[PDB]
């Protein structure tokens, strides 16, 4: 909802999608460990499947590092990002219903 | 000029408001010491070493 105002970036581009919209057991876990030495952003990423289907499956495994940026701006806050949106059965709009 | 605090290493400081000297609420303006947050350099040309 703004201007660019940007000055770094760093994009690979495969392409594909697989979202398979799905209500079961959950059988995929993604993790990612966020944080920063010297300035030097390091986001290490890890991703393993499960069995379980409510609660957070406890076990052991590792997790390695995936990405470095020089980002050097002072981080205070972080929000996620979801997407979803339906059919035009759903009356309730985008922002409204889902 | 004059950052309140100390920085941490490799950082970028993109401010515009100006820095409350002398306890100067200020809307970007003067007051009783309340001094521009920037400054430039007067380099004229062919200055002394």
């Amino acid at each position: 909802s703004s201007a660019n105002n940007c000055t770094f970036e760093y994009v690979s581009q495969p392409f594909l999608m697989d979202l398979e919209g799905k209500q079961g057991n959950f059988k995929n876990l993604r993790e990612f460990v966020f944080k920063n030495i010297d300035g030097y952003f390091k986001i290490y990423s890890k991703h393993t499947p499960i069995n379980l289907v409510r609660d957070l499956p406890q076990g052991f495994s590792a997790l390695e590092p995936l990405v470095d940026l020089p980002i050097g701006i002072n981080i205070t806050r972080f929000q996620t990002l979801l997407a979803l949106h339906r059919s035009y059965l759903t009356p309730g709009d985008s922002s409204s219903g889902w | 000029l004059f950052r309140k605090s100390n920085l941490k290493p490799f950082e970028r400081d993109i401010s515009t408001e100006i820095y409350q000297a002398g306890s100067t609420p200020c809307n970007g303006v003067e007051g009783f010491n309340c001094y521009f947050p920037l400054q430039s350099y007067g380099f004229q040309p062919t200055n002394g070493v």
